[PDB]
């Protein structure tokens, strides 16, 4: 079933890209005090 | 397996009936 | 020698090297010289890999267990430097039948991969010595000693799992003659020896071979799970099907 | 001093040393 | 004089003895100490002596001791022979008749250890009661020890009492306890019993609670009378991660008590059931389905077959008094199905 | 090659939206 | 106003949701939901699976005459081995069911979900400003689950060796594991049993002491504990006591998981068989020998040859 | 019944979840 | 574009609308399931 | 430190300008926190704090708009006053949803004060404000060197010192050229 | 009394030094001379299978148990 | 068998080490590794979970 | 028919879980 494979690959890659870009979007930790 | 599907759908409809009777929504103004 | 050096540097010596030796002293928050140290050690690792390559190609050879009629030490002369084949292993699936980089077969591929990794490591070290992290890298990492230690711990743990799997399954970088047979190798050997002894007395078909799901002949019985085995002593007896 | 502490410690220890010696000798018994 | 109630009366030797007993020393003797200490000391001494020297050649036909060449994992104090029925095996009784060597050979040391240990457990529970009264605290700690007391009574006393004899009680050793565990699996299908299922949950959930409480209290600490950790942060964290979280210190530290005690009590009730061979062995419906349909098979059927194998292959030596001799053609085998 | 095609399509889509 | 990406990113990392999502929840939630749905459907209704690859299927669905205590999701077939088996590689859906693909699907999605769950624990701990070590404690059950479902099949060379997702399946797995390997006589399983029993003991004792303390405190409880079992200078600080509570069960479970994983490569437990012999070399039985007899029975009994 | 079962399942999950999302956002 | 749309609004449905929607979906499923299964 | 009701304690803007140029209600919550309890008083304290934070953010945004309007009318003075008021009443320990650790308007306020002092003759305080902006996470570095308003600050070497401290050249052209030559 | 006083005491050290090794050797002798093999009734390696009985023993008796154990054992 | 078992165990422990030290490093960099400050706690400034 | 009973019991347990998660009880004072 090529259609099912393509759909699953699309969903998986979408979610993985979302994960990676979300963890990139964060800004580095820093201490406001001291 | 069909008997399982029918029973769940019938129970699902009854579940919504229970929610609507008891977990109503407080009236708004103007309404 | 190393023990004496470490004891000296630990007991009597400058606690902080930045005061009198600016080359060696460092501060974790600094990013340029941490990359400098990273580059130096990358160059060292690349030199080690190239030392292995040179030993394999010159001044004796490595032990290739796939040489005909029982393995023997051979001098590798045509290592495979093709990028496609080298990176096929990295993109290779880790599940059964493929086994990521544990499926390396011939020593030529090993030496070619070591050539590639040594070259890449030397280039990366040179690049890091002369470069500072780009803004995105500085914005997506924690720059302190403990953070570097954490990254090293993660990488080295993954490498430990990889080594476990490679030692369990692989039989070309770990010749069976020295590390003994692998589990699948032992099962296939048992089935093969039973077949040979049976046919010797008699003197798929023969109540010892069956058809795999794909459709080719494999050893039968409980050892049908190990039909992906590829042993030097058994390849000569294997055909396209 | 012969308080309860002394009695308890000696009662737990004296047999302990006896048994330790017994087991250590037991190690060398020829089979 | 001592003031008892409104009236004040003269002292007596009882008051002097009580005053001496509750003196604050390194070791709190107390009234219970008169029963806990000798009994516990003799239980420990009996177990150690039995493991070190006494043998099980004449009762079980085994060699269970260091003197005969056993490790700490194999030495044990074995139960008396099945022919002793439920005799208490007093050293002066009609069996040994005061002969220490033959009293030990007959297996009476197991009865010695078991009885003195049971009374030591009673003494320890009484001591737990006493110290709480001395310090004026609610004795919830003693009520928790009721679970181990019930487990001990159910397994080492009630079970063999309902069986043929002491011979089927656990023997005080590591490998012996493993033998007991396998024996219950093969003969009693103990795993499938509902009450064990409710005891396993208790223990595993207790370990879960221990780990989670230790981790949470140690991660919501305040930086440096007043509590050292923030209830609000822990509640928020465990409500946004899991879905529900505690919000009452008393309720949490009582739930931690409630889980293991209930689990162990349930398992004890299950073992009491087993004591009468009152097993939850099989499901009749699936047995019928498998019998009529040779191609029907579940994991429960395979478990039943494994139990048959355990029984048939172990009964030959595990129960010498039956003098069973199973020819190789009748022992269950997988290829015979 | 379905993997390669899918990844190329998803990456291109995201980049094109941005550009 | 703000781009759609901005709002959506803010929503994911928002801390006003009833259940936190975070950047690890994007991968955790869909994987866990997929595993849950497939598991429920397979448990309720699924055709019998040919676990051993000898055309002798095992029925574990709730619709094929199983109870809750007996139903299970049978592991993949032996013929598949370690090969990847998605729906799109099977010849047909009936073939996929007949070889136990849903087990592989559920195991993969579940493992991804639990790893991302550990990550999410850490990330919320960071967001709330607390010390990030609940994930380390959670790593113990995750390690055990990985050992049962993934490492042991790898060592044994087939996915049919993993633990069936059932109750009676769990018991069968345990019995067969004891038959092949002396799990009971392995020091790491002993450490695991000690960890679980000590966890129960410490939970009960800590709960009782704390509950009896609150009256309407700590010094009184410590004095009681010291007078009880002769430990006056043991865990005086609350922080030390709670760290010990955390550490004991976690270490126990780490060691039992490692024991299982090592057995996956055939490094069995102690073997004291015929260790004791008298003069003339005649074997004297011991409890280990009776354990051996039981193991032999279990081993011989499941060797279903065709 | 594979196509019949999936059609029923999707007709329930897809609309019901969509309605729930809107209600949550409203409140 | 920097300028937001002046004509930008938000959808909203109360709980009563939810109950009607859920009932309609389930009742339709009850009626049509027998035919889809056939 | 800004006071509860305006002013400054060791308007805040008025005082800070010249210097540079030169229990009863919240008891139940305390008692619950003393024990390991969540209760209800904690809930009302949380609600009060949340509403106060929202109102504070609203006020800060409004006075930022006021300062922008003052620029539109060419009043550097009141606008700077508003800017350092905004800075003065920033939350003490703010953790954003994206792990920011600083309110988003804080960076733009720092930059705006830096620009204000760039127009004004006094410079070194502009350098300090720019350093504070850089530390706060003013991720974009282009108008730092492109804005004509900041040329006066760019005259001082400390501007380049700070920029190199935060924005360092990625590649050392001098080192590679020297190595190539030798 | 305190732990340090007894730890650093002289009488304690001398008496324990002169007593403990004697008791350790006493246990060693108890094992070695074979007395332990007799008091507890544990058979020595050679007399596990008597000439009369070449298999493991068995009681199968309760009230006459003492005499039967006498007979089964090699005495 | 020895090699595989030993190195699997070592890899697992070093992954645990990664988790521990990475968490500690990020917490320390953020600045709230020592504990909660008890004066302005992040949770107290959040809407109640209703 | 037993399959219906088992499925209904499982679904009831899941429903109780859902209710406990979402229709939570507001905290009281003192607690
Ligand atoms: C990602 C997670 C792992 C998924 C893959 C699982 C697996 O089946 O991986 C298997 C593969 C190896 O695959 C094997 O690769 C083999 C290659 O051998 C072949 O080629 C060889 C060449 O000499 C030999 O000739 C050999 O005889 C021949 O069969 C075979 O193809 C096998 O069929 C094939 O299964 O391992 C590898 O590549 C390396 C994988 C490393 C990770 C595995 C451990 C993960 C542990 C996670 C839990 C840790 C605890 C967490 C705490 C929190
Ligand atoms: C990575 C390990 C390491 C590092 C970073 C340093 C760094 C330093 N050492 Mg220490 N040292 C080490 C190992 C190390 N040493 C060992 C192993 C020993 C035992 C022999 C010593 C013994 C030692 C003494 C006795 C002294 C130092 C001193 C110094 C400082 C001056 C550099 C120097 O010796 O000038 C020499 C630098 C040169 C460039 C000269 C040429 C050296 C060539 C390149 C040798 C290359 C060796 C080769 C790469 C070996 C590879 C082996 C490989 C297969 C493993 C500097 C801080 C001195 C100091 O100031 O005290 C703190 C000092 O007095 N070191
Ligand atoms: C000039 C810069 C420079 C260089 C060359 C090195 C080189 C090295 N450092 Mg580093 N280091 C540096 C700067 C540098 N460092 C600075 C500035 C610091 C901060 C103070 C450190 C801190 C540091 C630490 C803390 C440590 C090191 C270590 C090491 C050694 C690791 C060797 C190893 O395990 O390789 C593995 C791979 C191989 C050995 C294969 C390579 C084979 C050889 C070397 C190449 C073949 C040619 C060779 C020259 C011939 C050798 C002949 C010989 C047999 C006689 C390596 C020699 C580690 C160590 O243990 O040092 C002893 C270590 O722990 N360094
Ligand atoms: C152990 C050795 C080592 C270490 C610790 C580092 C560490 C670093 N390198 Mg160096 N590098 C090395 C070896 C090493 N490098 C070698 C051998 C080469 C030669 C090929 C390079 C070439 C190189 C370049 C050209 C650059 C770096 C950069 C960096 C920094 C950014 C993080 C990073 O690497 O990207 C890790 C990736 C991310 C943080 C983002 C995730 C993106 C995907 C998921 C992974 C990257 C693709 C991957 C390699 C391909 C497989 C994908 C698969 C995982 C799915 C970091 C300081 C960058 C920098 O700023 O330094 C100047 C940079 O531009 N490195
Ligand atoms: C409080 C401590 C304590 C307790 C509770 C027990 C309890 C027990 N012991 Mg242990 N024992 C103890 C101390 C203790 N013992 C000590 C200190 C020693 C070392 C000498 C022993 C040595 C020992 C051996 C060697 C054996 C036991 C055995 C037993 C069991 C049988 C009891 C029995 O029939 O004896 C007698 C019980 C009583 C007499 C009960 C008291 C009833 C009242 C007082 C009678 C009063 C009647 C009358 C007023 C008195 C006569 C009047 C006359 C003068 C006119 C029982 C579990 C036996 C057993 O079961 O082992 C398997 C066994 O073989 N014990
Ligand atoms: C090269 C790797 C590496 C390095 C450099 C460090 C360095 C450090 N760690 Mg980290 N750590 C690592 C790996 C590493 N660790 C791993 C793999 C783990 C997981 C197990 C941890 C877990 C860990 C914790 C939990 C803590 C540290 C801490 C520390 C600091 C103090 C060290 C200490 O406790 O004193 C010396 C350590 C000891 C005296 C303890 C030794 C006792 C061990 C358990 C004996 C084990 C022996 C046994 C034979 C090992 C084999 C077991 C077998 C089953 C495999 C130091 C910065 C501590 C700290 O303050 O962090 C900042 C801290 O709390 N680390
Ligand atoms: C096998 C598991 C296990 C062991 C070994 C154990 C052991 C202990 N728990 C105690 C306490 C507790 N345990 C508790 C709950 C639990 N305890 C559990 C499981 C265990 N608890 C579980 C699962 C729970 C949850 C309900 C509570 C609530 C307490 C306490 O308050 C108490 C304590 O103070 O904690 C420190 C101590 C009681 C001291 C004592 O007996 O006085 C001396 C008494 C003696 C010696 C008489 C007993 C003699 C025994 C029964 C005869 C056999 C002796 C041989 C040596 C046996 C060897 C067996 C071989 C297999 C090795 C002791 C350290
Ligand atoms: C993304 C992650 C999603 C996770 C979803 C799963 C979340 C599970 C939520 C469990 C709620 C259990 C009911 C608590 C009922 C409840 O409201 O408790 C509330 C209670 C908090 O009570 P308070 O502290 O407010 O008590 C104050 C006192 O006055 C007493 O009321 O929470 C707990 O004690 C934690 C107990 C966890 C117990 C976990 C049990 C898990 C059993 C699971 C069985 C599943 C069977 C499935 C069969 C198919
Ligand atoms: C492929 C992508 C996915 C495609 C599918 C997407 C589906 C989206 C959902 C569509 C349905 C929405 C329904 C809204 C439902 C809803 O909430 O409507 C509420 C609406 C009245 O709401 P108001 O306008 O007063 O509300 C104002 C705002 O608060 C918005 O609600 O009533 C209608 O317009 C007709 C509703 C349908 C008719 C309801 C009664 C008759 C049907 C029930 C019969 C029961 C059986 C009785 C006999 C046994
Ligand atoms: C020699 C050899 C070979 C080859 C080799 C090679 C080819 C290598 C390569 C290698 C490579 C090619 C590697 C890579 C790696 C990668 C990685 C390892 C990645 C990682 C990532 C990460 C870690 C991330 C992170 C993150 C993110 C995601 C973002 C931001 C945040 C963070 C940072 C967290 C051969 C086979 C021929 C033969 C045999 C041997
Ligand atoms: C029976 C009897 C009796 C009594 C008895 C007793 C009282 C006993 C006791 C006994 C005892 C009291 C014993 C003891 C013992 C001890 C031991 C035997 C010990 C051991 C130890 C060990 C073995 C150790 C080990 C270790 C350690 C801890 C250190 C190092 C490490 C290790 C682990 C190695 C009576 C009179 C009633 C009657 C008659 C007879
Ligand atoms: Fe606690």
């Amino acid at each position: 079933m090529l259609t099912l494979k393509i759909f699953v690959y699309t969903v998986v890659t979408f979610f993985v890209c979302l994960f990676i870009f979300g963890f990139l979007s964060n800004d580095p930790a820093r201490n406001p005090g001291k | 397996m069909e008997a399982l599907v029918y029973t769940f759908l019938l129970v699902g409809t009854l579940g919504i009936i229970f929610f609507s009777i008891f977990f109503r929504d407080p009236p708004r103004m103007i309404k | 020698v190393l023990g004496f050096g470490g004891v000296y540097h630990s007991l009597i010596g400058p606690e902080t090297l930045e005061e009198s030796y600016p080359f060696f002293g460092y501060v974790w928050k600094d990013k340029n010289k941490m990359t400098n140290i990273l580059g130096y050690h990358l160059i060292m690792l690349g030199l080690g890999a190239w030392l292995l390559v040179w030993k394999a190609m010159y001044f004796g050879g490595v032990y290739d267990t796939w040489a005909p009629g029982g393995g023997d030490v051979r001098v590798i002369t045509n290592p495979t430097t093709n990028a496609a084949v080298i990176f096929g292993y990295l993109v290779k699936s880790p599940f059964g039948g493929d086994g990521w980089i544990c499926s390396v077969d011939n020593m030529e591929d090993i030496i070619g991969g070591h050539i590639w990794i040594g070259t890449l490591e030397i280039l990366g070290g040179i690049w890091h010595i002369y470069t500072t992290p780009w803004p995105w890298a500085r914005r997506a990492f924690v720059w302190s000693g403990e953070a570097y230690l954490s990254y090293s711990l993660g990488a080295i743990g993954v490498m430990g799992f990889i080594a476990c799997c490679m030692s369990w399954f692989n039989n070309t970088a770990y010749p069976s003659e020295f590390y003994g047979p692998t589990g699948p190798e032992a099962s296939q050997s048992q089935a093969f020896t039973f077949l040979v002894r049976d046919q010797r007395l008699g003197a798929g078909l023969g109540k010892y071979l069956m058809r795999s799901p794909t459709g080719e002949i494999i050893f039968g019985g409980e050892t049908m799970r190990f039909w992906d085995f590829r042993g030097p002593w058994l390849e000569p007896l294997r055909g396209p099907n | 001093i012969f308080t309860v502490r002394w009695l308890a410690i000696h009662g737990i220890a004296v047999p302990t040393i006896f048994f330790l010696g017994a087991i250590t000798a037991m190690q060398f018994i020829q089979r | 004089t001592i003031a008892i109630g409104t009236y004040q009366e003269k002292r007596t030797w009882f008051d002097d003895a009580d005053d001496w007993l509750r003196q604050d020393r390194f070791v709190f003797v107390g009234w219970s100490g008169l029963l806990l200490f000798p009994c516990a000391y003799f239980a420990l001494g009996g177990w150690l002596t039995g493991t070190t020297f006494v043998t099980s050649w004449y009762t079980h036909g085994l060699a269970t001791s260091y003197l005969e060449g056993c490790n700490f994992l194999t030495a044990a104090v074995s139960t008396p022979a099945n022919s002793m029925a439920h005799s208490l095996l007093f050293v002066w009784g009609p069996e040994a008749q005061g002969d220490f060597t033959r009293w030990c050979q007959l297996g009476g040391l197991w009865a010695f250890v078991a009885l003195h240990g049971a009374f030591g457990l009673i003494g320890f529970m009484l001591r737990q009661f006493e110290i709480a009264r001395s310090v004026n605290l609610r004795p919830y700690n003693a009520i928790a020890f009721s679970a181990p007391i019930a487990v001990f009574v159910s397994v080492f006393l009630i079970y063999p009492l309902g069986q043929s004899g002491w011979f089927f009680a656990p023997s005080f050793g590591v490998a012996a306890i493993f033998r007991f565990i396998l024996f219950f699996q093969g003969f009693h299908n103990w795993t499938l019993n509902p009450f064990h299922m409710m005891g396993v949950a208790g223990v595993l959930g207790a370990a879960l609670l221990c780990a989670i409480h230790g981790a949470t209290v140690e991660n919501t600490l305040f930086e440096d009378a007043e509590e050292t950790y923030s209830m609000v942060t822990a509640n928020r964290f465990w409500s946004q991660i899991f879905g529900v979280a505690f919000s009452n210190k008393r309720w949490l530290h009582f739930f931690m008590l409630l889980v293991p005690v209930t689990g162990l009590w349930m398992s004890a009730i299950g073992v009491v059931g087993l004591a009468l061979n009152l097993r939850a062995y099989d499901f009749v419906s699936q047995e019928i389905r498998a019998a009529e349909d040779p191609e029907f098979e579940t994991f429960y059927t395979k478990n039943i077959l494994l139990n048959e194998g355990i029984r048939a292959w172990m009964a030959a030596q595990d129960q010498p008094h039956e003098r069973l001799v199973f020819p190789e053609e009748v022992l269950p085998r997988g290829n015979a199905l | 090659p379905v993997l390669g095609w899918v990844l190329l399509g998803v990456f291109g889509t995201m980049w094109a939206i941005w550009f | 106003n703000s781009s759609l990406w901005a709002r959506f990113c803010e929503w994911i990392t928002s801390t006003e949701n009833r259940l936190y999502i975070g950047w690890f929840g994007v991968i955790m939630i869909p994987c866990l939901l997929t595993a849950t749905s497939v598991f429920i459907i397979a448990f309720i209704a699924a055709p019998p699976v040919d676990i051993d690859g000898i055309r002798e299927p095992v029925s574990g669905s709730l619709l094929y005459g199983n109870n809750i205590i007996t139903g299970a999701v049978i592991p993949t077939s032996n013929a598949i081995g370690l090969h990847f088996y998605p729906i799109w590689e099977a010849a047909s859906l009936d073939e996929w069911l007949y070889n136990g693909g849903p087990y592989q699907l559920i195991v993969c999605h579940f493992l991804l979900g639990v790893y991302c769950y550990m990550g999410r624990e850490w990330e919320l701990s960071f967001r709330l400003g607390m010390r990030p070590w609940i994930a380390v404690a959670y790593s113990a059950p995750v390690a055990a689950a990985s050992a049962v479902f993934l490492v042991y099949p790898i060592g044994q060379g087939s996915f049919s060796d993993g633990m069936p997702l059932g109750i009676s399946g769990t018991f069968n797995f345990m019995i067969v594991f004891q038959a092949e390997h002396n799990i009971l006589m392995h020091p790491f399983h002993m450490l695991g049993v000690a960890g679980v029993f000590g966890g129960s003991l410490f939970s009960a004792m800590h709960g009782s002491l704390v509950t009896s303390s609150l009256i309407r405190n700590i010094v009184a409880a410590h004095g009681y504990f010291g007078r009880l079992i002769f430990q006056y200078a043991s865990f005086n600080n609350s922080r030390s006591l709670h760290f010990f509570l955390a550490a004991w069960p976690v270490i126990g479970i780490w060691f039992t998981a490692l024991g299982l994983s090592t057995m996956a490569f055939n490094l069995n437990g102690f073997n004291f068989n015929q260790s004791v012999v008298d003069s003339q070399g005649r074997v004297l039985n011991t409890w280990a020998d009776i354990i051996n007899r039981a193991n032999l029975g279990m081993e011989v009994m499941h060797e279903r040859n065709a | 019944n594979i196509y019949g079962l999936t059609a029923t399942a999707l007709f329930i999950i897809i609309p019901t979840s969509f309605l729930l999302i809107l209600y949550v956002k409203t409140a | 574009m920097a300028r937001p749309n002046p004509n930008k609004q938000v959808v909203e449905l109360n709980r009563t609308s939810l109950y009607w929607g859920l009932l309609l979906i389930f009742v339709l499923a009850v009626l049509f399931s027998s035919y889809i299964f056939n | 430190a800004r006071g509860n009701d305006g002013g400054a304690y060791i308007n805040f803007g008025q005082i800070m300008y010249a210097i540079r140029t030169r229990d009863a209600a919240e008891k139940q919550w305390k008692k619950e926190r003393a024990g390991g309890n969540y209760g209800a008083g904690t809930k009302e304290i949380q609600a009060r704090n949340y509403v106060q934070r929202k109102e504070n953010e609203r006020k800060r945004r409004e006075m930022f708009d006021d300062a922008l309007a003052k620029f539109k009318e060419n009043d550097i003075q009141g606008a700077l006053v508003e800017f350092e008021n905004i800075i003065a009443m920033e939350p003490r320990n703010f953790v954003g949803d994206n792990f920011s650790r600083n309110t988003p308007i804080y960076k733009v306020t720092q930059y705006n004060i830096a620009c204000c002092y760039s127009m004004l003759d006094q410079v070194e305080e502009a350098i300090k404000s720019l350093d504070a902006a850089m530390l706060s996470g003013f991720d974009n570095y282009d108008q730092i060197r492109r804005d004509k308003n900041l040329s006066k600050a760019r005259a001082n070497p400390k501007f380049q010192a700070v920029l190199d401290k935060y924005d360092e050249p990625v590649v050392n052209w001098n080192a590679v050229k020297a190595t190539f030559g030798a | 009394r305190p732990f340090s006083d007894i730890l650093t005491s002289i009488r304690y050290w001398v008496i324990h030094s002169i007593t403990v090794p004697a008791l350790f050797i006493a246990g060693w002798l108890f094992v070695s001379t074979g007395l332990a093999y007799d008091v507890f009734g544990t058979p020595r390696p050679n007399e596990y299978f008597t000439e009369d009985r070449q298999e493991a023993p068995l009681i199968t008796d309760r009230f006459n148990a003492l005499e039967q154990v006498k007979k089964l054992s090699g005495n | 068998s020895w090699l595989a078992c030993s190195h699997f165990c070592l890899g697992f422990f070093f992954f645990i080490g990664h988790l521990w030290h990475a968490g500690r490093a990020r917490a320390a960099a953020a600045g709230f590794e020592k504990g909660i400050d008890r004066f302005d706690e992040p949770v107290l400034s959040m809407r109640p979970l209703d």
